[PDB]
């Protein structure tokens, strides 16, 4: 009862990407904006994460680690949710001043990826996900990707993850009645969570390549963005950091 | 400077 009150109170607010919606849609313009929105959205995730119960009792090193590995999956999941309640999953609502339409998806040279994220949005509708179920799932996403060897203090991490997995169970169970719909529901939500990883990986690779040849494509990468994508992302695409799926 | 964000004060 108290847990849900927290996630709702610490839930970040609207964030603008600062895109010049008066300039012809181009690869450089759109991407440069997305990177900026990523920088702005990142600052809020850090604050949001700190407010997360138990997050503070995590080794400072792991705190910055988990954040640098799941920031992508978290932002996408939230974007899809916004796209679902803002445009009915019609388009991708990255930001109030950065709404992606069919045309912009192609102009971004990542139409296939946008198509996958859009499905995620539609998923929120088909499964009738509730704001409460969403809030918790997003929180669980924070502890859904860690290095293979483990964290500085894997002990506390597993304990926290276990508690959030239980919180998700509570939100569901504390509304149903029969022991049948409770399982099937937990199954669907856990499935929805894993479907985010594949999408995040494709975005990890795309942003990676973009960074490499960002000098010739005229795409600006903020400080934090370029540092995480050049140090953290590689570990993910190399196998160092692997997501934590519920199902095989 | 993510650490800078990690340990701000207010
Ligand atoms: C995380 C962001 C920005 C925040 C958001 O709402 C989700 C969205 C998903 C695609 C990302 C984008 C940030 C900039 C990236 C990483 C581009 O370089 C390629 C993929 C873009
Ligand atoms: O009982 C409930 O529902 C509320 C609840 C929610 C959580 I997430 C939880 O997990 C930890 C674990 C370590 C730690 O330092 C902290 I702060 C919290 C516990 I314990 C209880």
């Amino acid at each position: 009862p108290i847990f849900l009150n927290v996630l709702e109170a610490i839930e970040p607010g609207v964030v603008c990407a600062g895109h010049d919606n008066n300039q012809p849609d181009s690869f450089a313009a759109l991407l440069s904006s997305l990177n900026e929105l990523g920088e702005r959205q990142l600052v809020h995730v850090v604050k949001w994460a700190k407010a997360l119960p138990g997050f503070r009792n995590l080794h400072v090193d792991d705190q910055m680690a988990v954040i640098q590995y799941s920031w992508m999956g978290l932002m996408v999941f939230a974007m899809g949710w916004r796209s679902f309640t803002n445009v009915n999953s019609r388009m991708l609502y990255f930001a109030p001043d950065l709404v992606f339409n069919e045309y912009r998806m192609h102009k971004s040279r990542m139409y296939s990826q946008c198509v996958r994220m859009r499905h995620l949005s539609q998923e929120f509708g088909w499964l009738q996900i509730t704001p409460q179920e969403f809030l918790c799932m997003k929180a669980l996403l924070l502890f859904s990707i860690i290095p293979v060897d483990g964290l500085k203090n894997q002990k506390f991490f597993d304990e926290l993850r276990m508690n959030y997995i239980k919180e998700l169970d509570r939100i569901i169970a504390c509304k149903r009645k029969n022991p049948t719909s409770c399982s099937r529901r937990f199954y669907q939500l856990t499935k929805l969570l894993d479907s985010v990883q594949p999408i995040a990986r494709e975005l990890h690779q795309f942003t990676f390549d973009l960074l490499i040849k960002s000098h010739m494509v005229s795409v600006d990468f903020p400080e934090m963005m370029a540092e995480i994508i050049s140090v953290q992302v590689p570990k993910i695409l190399s196998g160092k950091v692997k997501p934590i799926y519920f199902h095989t | 400077l993510l650490r800078y964000l990690l340990d701000k004060d207010d």
